[PDB]
């Protein structure tokens, strides 16, 4: 789904929502991908979208 | 003695309609991302 998220990530931010994706936030998420995983994962606000 | 009483029919009297409320989006579009960067030998 790579292609089509890449798609789908620039809708979703044209439309002001700020999507975290490891593709875009890959200086962050190269630190430490784990701790950067987790900071999503504990966040109850944060809505996560699962691409199937 | 008949005329004890009447038989009675009841109505709603004061009924009200509405239309019901949707949502909708105004407008759409994408503007592309940016990407690469060239190789080197």
């Amino acid at each position: 789904t790579a292609m089509e998220v890449v798609k789908f990530v620039n809708f979703l931010l044209v439309n002001g929502f700020q999507t975290a994706i490891d593709i875009f936030e890959d200086r962050i998420r190269g630190i430490d991908i784990i701790k950067w995983m987790e900071r999503y994962l504990r966040d109850k606000t944060v809505m996560i979208i699962v691409a199937i | 003695a008949e005329e004890g009483a009447l038989v009675a029919a009841v109505e709603p009297g004061p009924l009200a309609d509405g239309a019901a409320v949707r949502l909708a989006l105004a407008g759409e579009g994408e503007a592309c991302p940016l990407l690469g960067s060239p190789g080197a030998g």
